[PDB]
């Protein structure tokens, strides 16, 4: 447990202290953004189940439908910035600033 | 009346999937109101011994079913075969 | 008469009356001490109240 | 703070203790401040609007000076037992634990000094 | 109760209404072509209504008793005064320009409310696209700065995109050397005396500009003066107008509610052109102004809200 | 004369009506809840 | 954008938080983030200009990491003491996760340079939920955790949403950001105190909530969305003015008026609880809130501002407030100051 | 009225404003004591309820 615990923490801070640095994109932030999640998913699925605790084993689906409900919308605004500039960069969406 | 009757064989022609579904939606919901089998649904699903029963200790009361089990007492669930 | 061109004459005065009133309600709610100070503590004649 | 001692009907707004509280005057430094409060809205909706202010609802007035005071009367109706309550619960804290509030006020000024800050 | 948004509910649509009938339109020109014979004789023909021209006034003469009123409460257009004389610093070939763009563009307002409401079509005449056509040839020659063109196609940029096209113009081209004569013929003297170059760099602009980009928002059935003076022909002309290349088809029945929301709100329409922009021909400053306002208030009439003034009537001026 | 015939030509008489009944209620309810409530914090303590 | 859509999303926006309120696990008390977050970016975008598309984005990244920072410090509560609450006797750093999250919820410290950003390029209706419903489940997470927050930084966050959330207060010139930036300074009130009698700050959001409204339903009776485009205010309804008025000048703390009592009561806690030296620079660089309110109100009715001639159409359209809305708020504030023994 | 009225009525405020001096510190330390050991009724926070707990047997020790 404690074997896997840290490293998936560390697996988790990884992904944190991805998604807030950025290169040149917005998937890639987005897409860090569910490494954070997994790595949230799987010490929840360990937790539930190495302590025998199966009445909080629904819990990991109802944060998995999350994990993409939020996601799929997160999906939607590329689209929606593609859509205006075609390209997906980052650096392309500073006009908010005025 | 003749108004719904013929967008029923109206709407079904030209249209015979969604009334199926439409149908199974509204059927499959109206047969356990009606059934007489549902309530075994639960008693055969209540009766599954999955776990060990664990027995209780006599204080002279509660005249259910004695130690050695083969006694007509208590829950010998006979229904169940001859369903 | 007429439309009551000047009505709000009545208006102030009104006030001075309900300021005196309220200002009196405020005595009436204190009313405590109403003799058990050691300055004055004098009893009365046979009469009710002081204040 | 309060809401989790005995006593707690939660949600429970008019606990039905506090009924045995005395009830407000109908005529307190509030409610009809809230009465003038609401009569003051109604001047004000107007006067947005550009309707005839002083005048030009003649029932929306007395909507908002009867719904601030039914309103009015019910809220003092409550928080005169939150105050009692934050009396009733210290007073008893305060037998129940004598050990620790004693009363000994002090000396009068003859058996005790301060120094003669001259001017 | 004011077609809320509980009325699409319950049921106040447009295309149940509708009408290949129901078809806004517009007729342009020039100064003294057309368009009072033209669009009137049209209406008719078909059955729907009528719009005239936007004057300087229109706003004036479409609340409280629709009355007229004096300039300076009506803008400071004096478009008698613009012809004899422009190129003053007291700027009037401009505040002449706004105050009817703006008196257009609720024109046009005005109308769709009507149309989304017992849906009929609209006959328009200069409507608010082809205005730019007074400012290009007046830009062209001297009687604005650059810099205050700007802030009428900026405007413009705010307020055209949020409606639709007027759904198959017209428009009545004609030699200039002709309309210059026109004016003559009929008793003006201040349409009189304003130069023909003016009258000749209107229309060179607006088939350059105005024309094309319609063409493909819209239809036109570009005609000759002679040509007209039998609106027999026109008007099954728009018969055979098959309507497409619009975008009047791409958009449900629930566009319109917040189109007609949008609308039914006169003063949400205007919200970009009082836009805080400060020019020296049309920022007025505040004594002049709050004098204005103040004895437009006092007016026989306004007061107070167009539902509570006793003296233009409203006897239940304390409920209703 | 309002050519644009306004909104509030007429009372709504529905809501007036319907409004005032309501504030008189309001009053009611009011005062009979107070005085059960005058009436009852006597016999709850002692008067 | 079909009512089948408005009364599902509106919906969804009202049980985020009361999810959040009526629940007991950290994980229903998370959703509700999410409802509250799915529910958003949809009328964000409506116009489908770019000022909202990269707003949502700008929104939703920063706000979806916040929920992960959060999910994390529930499945570290569930390792340590396995429960889905954070009971007692839970380590400092999750917390100090959770508070880092939920600061970035808000925006605080550093974690305000998102908000007005988002307030700004947007509809003042959907502008307005950002700052006083959408606010309240990150409290609904957080007034269960009544103490045991790390009172440490819990304070240095308010000071520094006090300086930042004041001093761009002074800059800028749009009201969206300006009502955004006092969003921040209202909220280290709200959040300094947090553990020091936190009914206290459920006040202040009780409060801030009736301060926003209204003014945003001014600012959406004529769509104005800067100083000059409101300064122009006397022409159009300078009935308005003596609200607006009073609602700013209340808004930012003087006592005759109501929002002096949180800034004010809340003092009265602090310095009762031995904290001389740090609550008297909020009191104080709260001044620095009225300046851009003072300088404000100048533009506003103190002296009529310049004003466009096409105005003079605008006085003609007989133009509709709402009712129970505006005047029904603007008079429970900036005249209810002398019930704050009733409020509290 | 008079000074017989004033004298006593001034009395009547003390006997009023100077017991709430008393209360308040008093409730203050009150609130003090109340929160460093939670024994009065304030500042007790909640704990998980006993009532949602099967006292069942599942399977030997548990
Ligand atoms: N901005 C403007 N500048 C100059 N003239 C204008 C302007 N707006 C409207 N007009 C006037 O509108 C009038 C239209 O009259 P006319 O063409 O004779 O009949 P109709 O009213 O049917 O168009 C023109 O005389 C024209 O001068």
């Amino acid at each position: 447990m404690p074997s896997t615990f840290f490293n998936l923490t560390m697996a988790f801070s990884l992904s944190l202290l991805g998604t807030l640095m950025f290169r040149s994109h917005l998937m890639s932030t987005l897409l860090c953004l569910e490494g954070m999640v997994l790595s949230l998913f799987i010490m929840t699925s360990v937790t539930s189940l190495n302590s025998n605790s199966m009445s909080s084993m629904p819990i990991p689906i109802t944060i998995l439908v999350f994990a993409a409900c939020e996601a799929a919308v997160g999906l939607a605004l590329l689209v929606k910035v593609s859509n205006t500039y075609g390209t997906d960069y980052v650096q392309n969406l500073n006009l908010l600033q005025c | 009346a003749g108004r719904i009757s013929a967008f029923l064989k109206n709407a079904w022609a030209k249209e015979p999937v969604l009334v199926v579904s439409f149908s199974v939606w509204g059927l499959a919901i109206i047969m356990p109101m009606i059934s007489p089998y549902t309530k075994y649904a639960s008693m055969i699903n209540k009766a599954t011994p999955y776990n060990y029963p664990v027995p209780v200790r006599d204080d002279g009361n509660m005249p259910d079913v004695p130690s050695h089990p083969q006694d007509p007492l208590g829950p010998s669930l006979d229904w169940l075969k001859n369903l | 008469q007429l439309l009551r061109e000047h009505w709000v004459h009545i208006l102030v005065p009104a006030g001075f009356v309900f300021g005196c009133y309220l200002d009196r309600k405020d005595d009436e709610k204190l009313t405590a001490f109403r003799n058990k100070s050691m300055l004055f503590q004098r009893e009365l004649r046979p009469n009710e109240e002081v204040t | 703070m309060m809401n989790g001692r005995p006593g707690h009907e939660p949600l429970k707004f008019l606990p039905d203790e506090a009924r045995s509280l005395p009830p407000p005057k109908l005529n307190d430094p509030r409610l009809v401040y809230m009465g003038l409060l609401g009569y003051c809205t109604g001047l004000m909706d107007n006067m947005l609007r550009m309707r005839p202010v002083m005048r030009a609802g003649l029932h929306r007035q007395l909507l908002f000076v009867t719904s601030f005071v039914f309103a009015g009367y019910f809220y003092l109706k409550r928080q005169n037992y939150l105050y009692a309550v934050k009396d009733h619960d210290m007073f008893g804290y305060i037998k129940l634990h004598p050990e620790d509030f004693p009363e000994k006020e002090k000396k009068t000024y003859a058996e005790i000094l301060e120094p003669f800050h001259p001017v | 109760l004011r077609y809320g948004l509980l009325a699409a509910i319950l049921g106040d649509k447009t295309t149940k209404k509708l009408h290949e009938y129901s078809r806004v339109i517009t007729v342009d020109g020039n100064i003294c072509s057309g368009k009072n014979k033209l669009a009137k004789e049209i209406a008719q023909q078909l059955g729907m209504k009528h719009y005239p021209e936007a004057g300087i006034q229109y706003s004036s003469t479409t609340t409280g008793d629709g009355r007229p009123l004096d300039i300076e409460f009506s803008g400071s257009c004096s478009l008698e005064k613009f012809y004899d004389d422009p190129k003053s610093n007291d700027g009037n070939s401009y505040r002449l320009q706004s105050w009817l763009y703006a008196s257009r563009l609720l024109q046009y307002a005005d109308a769709l409310e009507h149309l989304l409401s017992t849906g009929q079509g609209v006959v328009l005449e200069r409507s608010i696209y082809s205005d730019f056509v007074f400012l290009e040839a007046m830009y062209n020659q001297g009687y604005i700065r650059k810099q205050c063109v700007d802030h009428y196609n900026e405007i413009k940029r705010l307020t055209l995109p949020e409606y639709l096209p007027p759904h198959a113009v017209i428009y009545i081209d004609v030699p200039v050397p002709e309309v210059q004569s026109r004016i003559q013929k009929k008793g003006d003297p201040h349409e009189m005396k304003v130069t023909s170059a003016y009258l000749q760099d209107i229309e060179n602009a607006y088939k350059k500009t105005f024309l094309p980009k319609m063409s493909e928002m819209c239809e036109v059935l570009v005609y000759d003066s002679w040509e007209a003076e039998d609106p027999t022909k026109v008007v099954e002309d728009i018969e055979y107008l098959k309507y497409n290349k619009g975008p009047w088809l791409k958009q449900d029945d629930w566009t319109f509610h917040y189109l007609r929301m949008l609308v039914q709100d006169k003063t949400e329409v205007l919200n970009y052109t009082t836009i805080p922009v400060y020019l020296p021909e049309i920022t007025i400053g505040a004594h002049q102004g709050s004098r204005i306002y103040n004895s437009f208030r006092e007016l026989p009439g306004r007061k107070y809200a167009p539902g509570y003034n006793a003296e233009v009537g409203d006897k239940w001026i304390w409920l209703k | 004369f309002y050519v644009r015939e306004p909104v509030n030509a007429k009372p709504n008489w529905l809501a007036v009506g319907l409004s005032v009944g309501a504030s008189v209620f309001m009053w009611i309810y009011l005062i009979q809840t107070h005085n059960e409530d005058v009436l009852e914090y006597k016999r709850r303590n002692g008067l | 954008m079909n009512p089948i859509t408005l009364a599902i999303i509106y919906f969804t926006i009202f049980l985020g938080p009361v999810i959040t309120m009526s629940s007991t696990n950290l994980m229903l008390m998370w959703v509700g983030l999410e409802f509250s977050l799915l529910a958003i970016i949809p009328m964000l975008i409506n116009k489908k200009n770019p000022r909202s598309t990269e707003a949502a984005t700008k929104y939703f990244v920063t706000q979806a990491t916040a929920s992960m920072i959060i999910l994390l410090a529930i499945v570290l509560n569930y390792k340590q003491l396995g429960t889905w609450m954070f009971q007692q006797q839970t380590n400092g750093l999750i917390l100090n996760m959770t508070l880092m999250a939920l600061s970035m919820k808000l925006g605080l410290a550093p974690f305000h340079f998102w908000l007005p950003e988002v307030t700004q390029g947007i509809p003042l209706h959907m502008g307005l939920i950002l700052l006083t419903w959408q606010k309240i489940a990150p409290l609904s997470i957080l007034i269960q955790i009544y103490p045991l927050l790390n009172s440490t930084i819990i304070l240095m966050l308010a000071i520094t949403s006090i300086f930042m959330g004041a001093w761009g207060g002074l800059n800028q010139t749009q009201m969206r950001k300006i009502m955004a930036y006092s969003s921040i300074a209202h909220m280290g009130w709200m959040l300094a105190i947090l553990p020091y009698n936190p009914s206290l700050t459920l006040l202040n959001l009780m409060i801030y909530i009736i301060l926003t409204a209204p003014m945003f339903m001014a600012l959406m009776l004529n769509n104005s969305m800067t100083i000059n485009s409101i300064s122009l205010l006397w022409n159009k309804t300078p009935a308005m003015l003596t609200m607006i008025s009073l609602m700013l000048l209340s808004l930012g703390g003087l006592p005759p008026l109501t929002g002096f009592l949180p800034k004010w009561i809340i003092i009265t806690e602090l310095m009762k609880n031995n904290c001389l030296i740090m609550a008297t620079l909020m009191a104080m660089m709260a001044l620095l809130n009225l300046f851009f309110y003072t300088r404000l109100i100048y533009s506003t009715s103190l002296t009529m501002f310049p004003t466009n001639n096409n105005s003079k159409m605008m006085t003609h359209q007989t133009k509709t407030k709402p009712n129970l809305m505006f005047s029904t708020l603007a008079i429970m504030s900036t005249m209810t100051l002398p019930l704050a023994p009733q409020l509290i | 009225d008079g000074p017989e009225k004033n004298y006593e009525k001034t009395l009547a405020i003390l006997q009023i404003e100077s017991e709430k001096a008393e209360l308040r510190l008093k409730e203050q330390e009150v609130r003090r004591l109340m929160r460093a050991r939670g024994d009065g009724p304030w500042y007790q926070f909640p704990t998980p309820e006993k009532e949602f707990i099967d006292h069942s047997p599942k399977a030997t020790p548990d």
